[PDB]
């Protein structure tokens, strides 16, 4: 009845959005630092087996949004800035002896949450390590003056304000300019003449400013000495090295240009960027670089440019005079797209991929030596003519480990497929060519994966056959089809121009099929998409048949149903939407693909489509007819030999319907804004009449009904809700609203929600997987007794040991809306990392051992 | 119009006095009648007029000139009675100006630099400070090339007091400019041919500049060492006792980074110990002593092996500067890894303890300090015992000040480091000596009393042998005519009473307690505190049951004690009384607590909150040993009697019982409280509700259901100080049990606070936005906006002007939760208003 | 008499308070559960003004700290609780 | 209230009160960094572009007034 829900998290979320590299051990061996999101890491790479071990692994409790390493002057380990949604600076060092991150500083000067003027966002450094500034997205930007002492212990200063009303900040770096007075450079823009013209000029004439902020340790402030206005919008900042490494300056990454910029009498020198030989996405897409990574060596200096289709370029410069002359770009390999890129030292390269898998490659040559093009900035050019290069396989880089990395989880379906006592967990996660579904046992959890065409968006098991039906979808993406045509019409032109020579390099591009899963699949094409039909058995991984769909097709449900028209042969519908351009969102229509299944499972056949006003976004079997979500629409949709009839529909839904599930005469219907509505529908009169709705909205994005009056549903922001009927609630009444008993808040936007047992013969739970790669659980309490023990471990945990990045628990826990009747076991088990000193006094107010709590926390582990 | 003017403002105000009008005067007379009024709201202005006067002189500082405004400014920072934030407002302002006049100050900097100079050498920290950040700012303004060519003629002066003024001041310019931009002056200058005093001078432009920059200097310490290490081996004298200074200077910023910086000093500085005497000597004893904390520690072993023969000779110095000198060298060796234990024992204890262990200098304050400092870091690392019985024998010496400096060290050297390294023979010396040591105190030695605890507590059980000889002085100390000396006694037992139960030495401890009882009631305040606390540790550390006095005679005596003024008294009175409710309420009445109760009730008001913290605890315990009803029924009965000024502890009273003995054993009878249908009473009801909840917090989850119906009733009676003391009862409910399912009751009571909000009273609007933003915290932000949205944009102003604060008190509080809370604004013909990013389905 | 706080954007100083509030909240003067440490900018802690009290300006004893009513409401972020009186001047005690 | 962006007045219109929370809505985006994965999957888009595509709207999220 009364639910009370325990949170614990059984796979952390392997995901990674910030990633730096430094000597953070104090040693000579280098380590890297990565955030989760609302996790921090401490990984080493060994290079003598070339394999990745993690050392450290802690939850901050709150949302990492810049992170960055930096050393002071003679010193011999790398300290850690954090910049999180606590409105507080953050400075740790990490111990090797007690193997923990030890909190050095931590400075207030904002509210907590992401919020807009706030700073948190943007983390530059000096590179001297004398000072450091935190910038948010509008005008508030603060620096911290860093020093030592006597003990050579870091001291940090007040703050000093840095703020600009009306000006947005693209990126923020520390430029090295030596020993003098520390500068950072900022990508900003001011919006004040655009708000007071109502004619769009100002918007169209303001553009993007590249300003320097000089910090005066002399006079101890900090002074907006330059701006110069851009010639086109730079994404984000290089640092290059200065003082007598460099000749300091700034690189600017934009659309199709590079462009290396500095204060004085140093002149603009820009570069336009490769673009892929014979590329086949569309030709007004632009180019821009995703990410970066600088090595610097005692004898020279070089960059790493990720772009958006994964192209590692090495980029050097050419100095006269500590002056440029101009920026040498070279294609050096291609990986998958990262987020963050760590060059080590020691011979290595990490990648840390936005999605899926990581990986740790070994540099065994630097590219100097081949024959490939290198492209300069002195070349001449046409205005609209860019530089081609020819993609290859790793040349220059070998893979020495991979990590595995379940997000972007899209869906998830935990049964025992393999016939074992323990269930299995089916995970359709991935994005674009390196989607997969994964096979997950525990006995920590094991994984087997098969690759998948497109990302998957929803699948479902076959009862008479356990095999899986997925949906692959994917937006701006190509179909084989097309994909074949495109090269086709291109070989076509390519002749129009040696003649000889022309076929014989168009006849080659057509026989080359570079493989998307490595060199990204070439999507293009703003309104276009790409849908696929699969079948597959869940032991073997086998493909036991696939469907493709037309080129402006995008599935979005699927389902397999017996009718009762018809007698126990199975169907499988698949809603799809046809040219789909989302914001704004702009729709033609609708079909509904019904297929047979036959052979136990195995093929489909197709049957007929049914067309429909809008997208058919859910689709729930209804005993013997069926339920489609079309647009702000529910229908019921009976079985026709020729097409879908409607029997009956219902049009109060106030906006799109997201998902839709039924239990017995009841159907559920998840609002895209709005939350939950409930529907009943009688046999008689044929009609479906609301009863029910909620006092919350909530983006809801999964459900899953835990009995006849209760629903669980997981928010578009990380949350967490239970809502369930008041008691005595008949269905032929007009209004009710339901009573909110459970709300809470993960950090991670939960996409599957599942009412299970793992182990056989434990506790009923309820398992979670979330768009950050993470698998948690909530299991109910029994006994009033444990629910008043865990409460007062979370209260005294709450202030004995407090989050690490300053946010406050009750605080983060209560993101969006307060926290009912849950309690956070991730913050109770780290009553194991404390020291000796609080766990006994945090014992000794419980009355009983430290070493007995850590046994009634490992008891709760071990009964799932 | 004009500010007040001071006495002393006049000479620098006097044109303003008369009302003149312009025109009339010289244009360059208004110009100063305008720097004046400016200054003068400046000077003596609220904040205000400061600001504005202050954009108005940057704003026109250009216009205004150096000339005159600093003609006008300088006078006023240099008169005798200026105050220091005055002076600190003048430092303010002529930053401003010179940061807007640049180089227009060229000409008037030597004019500045004879006035700002005598600011850093003053005895006021903050006047130095204001003085080097006036020289900082005109260096920026001026320029390097200006400041060299304004401050070079005073280098080669003859008076050694100029010098060190423009060395300072030079260090001063190069801590503003960076040290990159002086490098080149000082390589030229500190290898000056024309005479040795600009050597003297560069030299000590770097030392000022090590002390004025500490670590900061670390970039550029090969540069500096290489600069100034030639001087080391100068013909003058004292151009190379200043070179050492500045080499320790360099060597004390730079700890513990960068040896190798000073690896061309090494054997310069480890041949002239050899060469030079006298205070060229110290010099280079003093770099020595500083460098060595920075070496390796086989090269540490090594160098101090070659330096330790010219120490142990100079040990025997006439020069006191000398013995100084070589007292922190030793001090600063003796602390470094490869300085072997076993070493300093062999070479350097004897002599040390031979010419440094004098009673001469146990009068000298300063040697006193140094040489107690040192010989326990001597003991920090060669051992407790190895220091400790060279100077035990010392603590029945007949000079009081040798006694204290060896118990002082011995004080230290226990409490850092313990008693496992003393045997048997020491073990009896240390009490020996402690004993005659303390049996002959001229005054109240507190250094023997905190060396007599610490020797018993690093003792633990060995001093069990001793404990009747200890408890026969304690006793013949307690008898002594001396109050000042009862109290130290009663002190020590306070200190050793742990001990002596370790021990288990019982009845000694317990005559102890009765002697204290004989001599409560002491009229000498802070001996009765003493003997209290005493009295407490040994009741706290002894067995209730067995403990004499009985608690049955002893309670009775400390309840007339709570009524004495003095603070000490009341804190350690109340301390007892606390201790003796925990573990001891068997053996008092219940009439005896109703008694201390109410005489307790004051001290809830006191000023001091260790006073306030000590009757809170001792109510709780109280509390729990009789239990809710008798005490409640007796403070209900006072809330309704007594004056609301003394109505505020019976609420903090009432708050104690209920959060001590659950709040369902008091809530029922305060809500009973409300029916009589007496304004003043239900207010006060009120009043007991809302400091209840917030003081219970998280605890008052089980009982907000239960108050909602008498909030209710009055949120909406037409009363305002009920209104307002229900909504200050509704916010720190919602303050309290945030996040633990109370939303029910809480957005209930909501819709019982909104009709209040369109209140024009200031007092009870006040409560009623509390309570918003406290049910906003415990609700959600979500509620609020849900209530807010219909108000935001309706035709009336004032619904309008107070649903925009409210829907201001929303956003400052939860900026990011309202984005996931906003509701849909359909597109127009002109603008997009829906987020189509939140529309997107997977 | 018109008193106000500071708001300023307030550094590492600590704020203090003198004998007569002991262990009272700057903001909405409540005694009750002391949370979060005070801080002060430097403009209010400079020279005579270090270690001083931050509600009246005397020699501070103790530890100034905000309640936990205020630290669950941020009110801690604001920024400088120092009050000070718009009509009164730097020399004015 | 210069100090806080969205806080409002009587005379707080409706086109800036929604371009106030669009660009609230957009930094917030920028922020969690699960919102930005459903964007980037949804859109397709690689995160970086994601990113330069919202900070690119920030400058008129509604259009002109
Ligand atoms: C800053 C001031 O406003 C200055 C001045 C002159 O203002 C008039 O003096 C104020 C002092 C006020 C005092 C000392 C009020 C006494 C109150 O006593 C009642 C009974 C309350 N007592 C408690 O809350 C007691 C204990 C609490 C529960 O626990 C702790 C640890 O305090 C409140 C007042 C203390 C001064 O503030
Ligand atoms: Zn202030
Ligand atoms: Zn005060
Ligand atoms: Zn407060």
């Amino acid at each position: 009845r009364h639910m009370f829900l325990y949170n614990l998290t059984l796979q952390r979320a392997t995901g990674i959005s910030f990633a730096i590299h430094g000597n953070f051990s104090g040693t000579k061996q280098q380590e890297i630092v990565v955030s989760r999101g609302k996790i921090l890491e401490l990984l080493r790479p060994d290079p003598n087996t070339g394999k990745v071990h993690t050392l450290l692994t802690v939850e901050v409790f709150g949302v990492i949004r810049s992170l960055m390493a930096f050393r002071l002057t003679g010193g011999t380990k790398d300290y850690i800035v954090v910049g999180s949604d606590s409105g507080r600076i953050v400075i740790l060092e990490y111990q090797p002896s007690k193997n923990m991150f030890e909190k050095i500083h931590q400075e207030t000067f904002g509210k907590s949450g992401c919020r807009r003027i706030v700073p948190g966002q943007f983390l530059a450094v000096d590179p001297k390590g004398r000072a450091v500034m935190i910038s948010a997205i509008e005008k508030q930007k603060l620096v911290y003056i860093l020093n030592r002492d006597a003990a050579a212990r870091l001291t940090i200063s007040s703050p000093l304000e840095a703020h600009k009303a009306n000006t947005l900040v693209y990126h923020v770096v520390g430029v090295d300019v030596g020993f003098e007075n520390p500068m950072f450079a900022c990508l900003e823009m001011d919006y004040e003449e655009a708000d007071n013209d109502p004619t769009g000029e100002a918007a169209a004439n303001t553009q993007q400013t590249l300003t320097f902020y000089e910090l005066d340790l002399g006079l101890n402030h900090v002074v907006r000495k330059y701006s110069e206005p851009l010639e086109e919008h730079g994404n984000f900042l290089i640092t290059v090295p200065g003082g007598s490494d460099g000749p300091s300056g700034v690189l600017i990454c934009s659309e199709n240009y590079i462009t290396y910029k500095n204060f004085g009498d140093q002149p603009d020198i820009r570069c336009p960027i490769p673009r892929r030989r014979n590329d086949l996405d569309d030709p007004e897409r632009g180019m821009i670089f995703v990410c970066s990574a600088t090595h610097k060596t005692k004898s020279m200096f070089f960059f790493l440019a990720q772009t958006e289709q994964g192209d590692i370029f090495k980029i050097t410069l050419e100095t006269d005079e500590d002056m440029v002359t101009e920026i040498r770009l070279k294609y050096f390999d291609t990986v998958p797209v990262a987020a963050a890129m760590c060059v080590l030292k020691t011979g290595f390269l990490f990648v840390a991929s936005e999605f899926g898998n990581h990986y740790l490659y070994q540099i065994a040559h630097l590219g100097d030596d081949d024959e490939e093009p290198e492209f300069s900035s002195a070349m001449p050019l046409e205005e609209g003519d860019t530089f081609f290069f020819q993609p290859r396989p790793l040349k220059n880089l070998v893979l020495v480990d991979e990590l595995d990395s379940l997000s972007p989880i899209l869906f998830c379906q935990i049964a025992d497929l393999a016939n074992e006592d323990t269930p299995q967990l089916y995970v359709a996660c991935g994005r674009g060519p390196r989607s997969s579904l994964r096979v997950l046992r525990h006995g920590v959890f094991n994984q087997v994966a098969f690759p998948l065409q497109y990302t998957p968006r929803k699948f479902v098991i076959h009862p008479e056959s356990n095999n899986l039906i997925i949906i692959e979808t994917d937006h701006n993406a190509y179909t084989e089809a097309t994909k074949a045509q495109r090269k086709q019409q291109m070989a076509e032109e390519m002749v129009e121009a040696e003649r000889e020579l022309a076929a014989e390099m168009a006849a080659a591009f057509l026989n080359e099929n570079l493989p998307e899963s490595i060199f990204g699949a070439p999507k293009a094409g703003n309104g276009q998409w790409a849908s696929v039909i699969r079948v597959m058995n869940p032991i073997q991984g086998n493909t036991l048949d696939l469907v493709q769909l037309e080129q402006n097709e995008a599935a979005f449900s699927v389902a397999v149903c017996r009718f009762s028209n018809t007698g126990e042969d199975w169907y499988v519908l698949v809603g799809v939407a046809k040219d789909l351009i989302l914001n704004p969102r702009s729709v033609a229509g609708g079909f509904v693909y019904t297929y047979k299944l036959v052979n136990n499972g195995e093929k489909l056949e197709f049957l007929h489509k049914t067309p429909v006003e809008e997208v058919p976004a859910a689709i729930a079997p209804f005993q013997g007819r069926v339920l489609i979500g079309v647009g702000k629409l529910l229908r019921v949709y009976d079985l026709g030999k020729k097409k879908l009839l409607r029997k009956c529909e219902n049009k109060h839904i106030a906006n799109y319907i997201s998902g839709i599930q039924t239990i017995g005469h009841r159907v559920i219907v998840s609002d895209v804004q709005e939350s939950f509505i409930w529907v009943r529908y009688k046999r008689n009169e044929n009609q479906l009449i609301i009863f029910a709705d909620d006092t919350y909205p909530r983006w809801v994005t999964t459900a899953s009904l835990l009995d006849y009056d209760t629903v669980a549903g997981a928010d578009k922001f990380g949350n967490i809700c239970v809502v369930r009927l008041p008691p005595n609630t008949n269905d032929e009444v007009d209004s009710q609203k339901a009573e909110v008993i459970m709300n809470y808040h993960v950090g991670e936007t939960v996409l599957s929600l599942q009412k299970t047992t793992l182990i056989p013969g434990g506790s009923e739970s309820l398992v979670y997987t979330t768009l950050s790669g993470g698998i948690g659980i909530l299991v109910p309490f029994t006994s009033h007794e444990d629910h008043d023990f865990f409460q007062h471990v979370e209260m005294h945990l709450r202030s004995e040991h407090p989050p690490l990045c300053g946010r406050d628990h009750l605080s983060f826990r209560s993101y969006y809306f307060p926290v009912k009747n849950v309690i956070d076991g991730d913050l109770c088990e780290q009553f194991n990392s404390m020291e000796p000193n609080k766990q006994k006094n945090v014992s000794e107010e419980l009355d009983r051992t430290p070493p007995e709590v850590s046994k009634k926390l490992e008891d709760i582990r071990t009964r799932y | 119009n004009l500010p007040f003017l001071k006495p002393d403002d006049i000479q620098y105000f006097d044109k303003l006095l008369v009302d003149v009008d312009e025109s009339t005067l010289s244009p360059e007379e208004q110009k100063e009648r305008k720097i004046m009024k400016l200054l003068l709201k400046i000077k003596n202005g609220t904040p205000p007029m400061r600001k504005a006067a202050l954009r108005q002189i940057t704003d026109k500082a250009r216009e205004f000139g150096a000339g005159p405004l600093f003609n006008q400014i300088l006078p006023l920072l240099m008169s005798p009675t200026l105050e220091d934030q005055e002076r600190h407002l003048l430092v303010k302002v002529i930053d401003r100006i010179l940061y807007k006049l640049d180089d227009l100050v060229r000409p008037y900097v030597h004019k500045i630099l004879v006035v700002i100079e005598p600011l850093l050498i003053d005895e006021d920290y903050y006047a130095r400070v204001e003085g080097r950040e006036i020289i900082s700012n005109l260096a920026k303004a001026a320029g390097l090339a200006t400041m060299i060519s304004t401050m070079r003629p005073d280098i080669d002066n003859m008076d050694e007091y100029v010098r060190n003024t423009t060395a300072r001041a030079f260090a001063v310019v190069a801590s503003a400019l960076g040290i990159p931009s002086l490098l080149p002056f000082l390589k030229a200058v500190c290898k000056s041919k024309k005479s040795w005093q600009a050597r003297h001078t560069g030299i000590k432009i770097v030392q000022q500049i090590a002390i004025l920059m500490g670590c900061a200097i670390l970039p550029h310490l090969r540069s500096l060492v290489e600069i100034i290490e030639h001087g080391l081996v100068d013909e003058q004298q004292k151009v190379r006792t200043i070179s050492a200074l500045a080499i320790a200077a360099l060597a004390e910023a730079a700890t513990p980074y960068g040896i190798e910086s000073f690896d061309s000093v090494l054997k310069p500085l480890w041949k002239g110990i050899r060469q030079h005497r006298g205070k060229g000597l110290a010099a280079f004893l003093k770099a020595i002593g500083y460098l060595i904390p920075l070496m390796d520690a086989e090269y540490a072993n090594y160098y101090t092996r070659e330096v330790m023969l010219i120490l142990i000779r100079e040990f025997q110095s006439p020069d006191e500067e000398m013995k100084k000198i070589v007292l922190k060298v030793v001090k600063q060796c003796c602390g470094t890894d490869g300085v072997e234990a076993n070493y300093i024992k062999t070479e350097i204890l004897p002599p040390f303890f031979k010419h440094f262990w004098q009673h001469r200098m146990a009068l000298d304050r300063r040697n006193y300090r140094q040489l107690v400092d040192t010989t326990v870091e001597l003991a920090n690392k060669v051992g407790a015992a190895e220091i400790i019985s060279r100077i035990v024998d010392d603590l029945k010496d007949e000079a009081e000040q040798y006694r204290k400096m060896v118990m002082e060290t011995i004080e230290k050297i226990m409490g850092n480091l313990g008693a496992a390294d003393i045997d048997h023979k020491l073990e009896e010396q240390l009490i020996d000596g402690i004993l005659y040591a303390f049996q002959e105190q001229t005054t109240e030695d507190s250094v023997m009393l905190n060396g007599f605890g610490t020797v018993v507590n690093a003792l633990g059980k060995r001093v069990k042998p001793y404990l009747p000889q200890i408890c026969g002085t304690v006793l013949w100390r307690l008898n002594n005519k001396s109050a000042k000396v009862r109290q130290q006694a009663a002190d020590l037992i306070s200190r050793t009473a742990v001990v002596m139960k370790t021990c288990q030495e019982e009845k000694l401890m317990g005559h102890l307690g009765v002697v204290l009882y004989e001599y409560l009631g002491e009229e000498y305040p802070e001996v009765l505190g003493s003997i209290l606390g005493a009295l407490k540790a040994i009741v706290n550390v002894i067995g209730m049951h067995k403990m004499t006095p009985p608690i049955k005679d002893l309670l009775p005596r400390l309840t007339p004690i709570l009524k004495n003024r003095h603070e000490k008294v009341q804190e350690n009175c109340i301390d007892l009384v606390g201790r003796i409710a925990d573990r001891g309420a068997e053996y008092v009445s219940a009439r005896e607590w109703m008694r201390i109760c109410f005489e307790l009730l004051e001290l809830l008001k006191a000023h001091k909150k260790a006073i306030r913290r000590a009757t809170v605890n001792t109510f709780g315990y109280i509390a729990k040993a009789i239990g809710p009803h008798d005490v409640l029924a007796t403070l209900l009965n006072n809330l309704k009697v007594q004056e609301r000024q003394n109505r505020v502890c019976t609420t903090v009273a009432i708050a104690i019982v209920a959060e001590t003995c659950s709040p369902f054993t008091v809530l029922p009878a305060l809500m009973n409280e409300y029916r009589v249908p007496e304004l003043n009473v239900q207010n006060g009801v009120l009043k007991s509700l809302s400091f209840l909840f917030e003081y219970i917090g998280e605890m008052g989850k089980d009982y907000i259901y239960a108050v909602t119906p008498l909030l209710e009733d009055a949120l909406m009676d037409r009363d305002l100080v009920h209104r307002q003391t229900a909504s200050a009862v509704v916010q720190h409910m919602s303050l309290g049990v945030y996040g633990f399912g109370c939303e029910d009751s809480l957005n209930h009571l909501l819709n019982y606070v909104w009709p209040n909000v369109f209140e024009t009273s200031p007092h009870v609007i006040q409560a009623v936005m509390g309570a918003l933003e406290g049910l906003r915290v415990a609700i959600g932000p979500c509620r609020m906006l849900q209530y807010c949205l219909q108000g935001l944009f309706h035709p009336a102003r004032k619904v309008r002007d107070v649903y925009w604060k409210i829907y201001n008190s929303i956003y400052i509080g939860s900026q990011d939760a309202l984005i996931a809370h906003y509701p849909r604004i359909y597109n127009d013909d002109k603008n997009t208003y829906i987020r189509y990013e939140l529309d997107y389905i997977l | 008499p018109d008193l106000i706080f500071c708001r300023k954007q307030a550094g590492v100083a600590i704020g203090r308070l003198c004998e007569k509030c002991d262990g009272k909240c700057v903001i909405c003067d409540s005694y009750v559960r002391p949370c979060t440490l005070v801080r002060i900018c430097d403009e209010c802690n400079y020279g005579s003004y270090q270690g001083r009290c931050v509600i009246c300006g005397g020699p501070g004893v103790s530890d100034a700290y905000y309640c936990k009513e205020c630290t669950i409401q941020e009110k801690d972020r604001d920024g400088c609780p120092k009050i000070v009186n718009l009509g009164s001047s730097k020399t004015d005690l | 209230q210069s100090k806080y962006i969205g806080t409002g007045h009587a005379d707080t219109t409706k086109w800036e009160w929604l371009v106030n929370q669009h660009r609230d809505s957009y930094c917030s985006y920028m922020g969690h960094f699960d919102l930005l994965n459903y964007f980037a999957i949804a859109e397709n888009e690689s995160k970086a572009r994601v990113r330069f595509n919202l900070m690119e709207k920030m400058l008129q999220p509604c259009g002109p007034p």
